[PDB]
């Protein structure tokens, strides 16, 4: 009730509300950023696990019993398919990294690192499936 | 009947003139100014109620006055003036009542608006703890929980949009400035 035309300085004391709205928008945004990052990380890690499971099956030369080669070749062909279809997930992650975590993003280097770790694991799988494969081809 | 009538006319005027001065003083007496909530609303209107009660008296006084003047009573001049006087103090009374009544509505705004502000200001202080956190999750599950908590939080925030929106529109106090400003 001071300088009643001047009172409206209390209205500018309302600006808090503007600073309040902005901070709400920021928290939400940051939470969204964290969501996409965590979701990515988990998908990447899971892809890592998946690859290692395959790699372990391929290198378990320390063996089961089996000796039918034509059939062994089928189990192997079926494995190459699994890899092919799953390869699509690799692409999607690369695409996601390129597009959703670009220059000007906190997780640019972190999300680039994961995709690099998988590229390396991917190579390993490819070498091992190609090698197991090749033995079978030679054994008929 | 002439002397009785005349005498009676002046008796009524005097009585109404005394009563008006009392009521006019009744208006100004209360100060300019309620703290927060104004019983002055009830108090000021009560005065109007008393004014209505006199309505007949005026008519009576006024009529007698007029009839007396029509019938060429030879106190006519003294009569004319006293009935102007009563009529003058009548318009003046209702002008000074209504004059104030507009203001009772005017002060009503600040008391309400001011309170409205402190309540809002207080509520924003209250949300700080939540809104201060630096937890954003370290896991899909954790972040999903925080987003949903935020979703709840924003909705309740949304409610106040109206409450704040009201404080946007200006006041009659500030509106009247146009007449003072221009």
């Amino acid at each position: 009730e001071t300088a009643e035309e001047i009172q409206e300085r209390r209205q500018e004391v309302l600006t808090r509300y503007q600073s309040f709205k902005e901070r709400v928008a920021e928290r939400g945004q940051k939470l969204e950023d964290s969501y996409h990052l965590q979701v990515f990380k988990r998908d990447a890690d899971d892809l890592g696990k998946w690859i290692m499971e395959k790699v372990n099956i391929l290198t378990d030369k320390s063996y089961e019993d089996p000796t039918n080669i034509q059939g062994k070749y089928q189990k192997h062909q079926s494995l190459e398919a699994e890899v092919q279809t799953k390869s699509r997930l690799m692409s999607e992650l690369e695409k996601t990294r390129e597009e959703r975590f670009t220059m000007g993003h906190s997780a640019h280097e972190e999300t680039k690192a994961h995709i690099e770790e998988l590229r390396h694991l991917w190579d390993l799988l490819l070498e091992l499936t190609l090698e197991k494969g090749d033995q079978l081809l030679r054994a008929l | 009947g002439s002397t009785a009538d005349k005498f009676r006319f002046f008796s009524m005027a005097r009585d109404l003139l005394s009563w008006m001065e009392s009521i006019i003083r009744q208006i100004e007496t209360q100060e300019r100014d309620v703290s927060s909530v104004e019983l002055l609303m009830k108090y000021h209107q009560g005065i109007n109620a008393e004014i209505e009660t006199r309505s007949k008296n005026f008519s009576a006084c006024l009529e007698l006055g007029e009839s007396l003047l029509q019938r060429q009573h030879q106190a006519s001049e003294e009569i004319r003036e006293k009935l102007q006087q009563v009529m003058s103090r009548r318009k003046e009374m209702n002008e000074k009542w209504e004059a104030r009544w507009e203001r009772l509505r005017m002060l009503l705004e600040v008391c309400q608006f001011s309170r409205d502000a402190s309540v809002a200001e207080a509520w924003l202080i209250a949300q700080e703890p939540y809104l201060a956190s630096g937890d954003f999750g370290h896991t899909v599950d954790s972040v999903e929980k925080l987003i949903k908590r935020h979703e709840a939080f924003e909705k309740s925030t949304a409610s106040w949009a109206e409450r704040f929106a009201a404080l946007e529109k200006p006041t009659t106090l500030e509106l009247k400035e146009r007449q003072i400003a221009e």
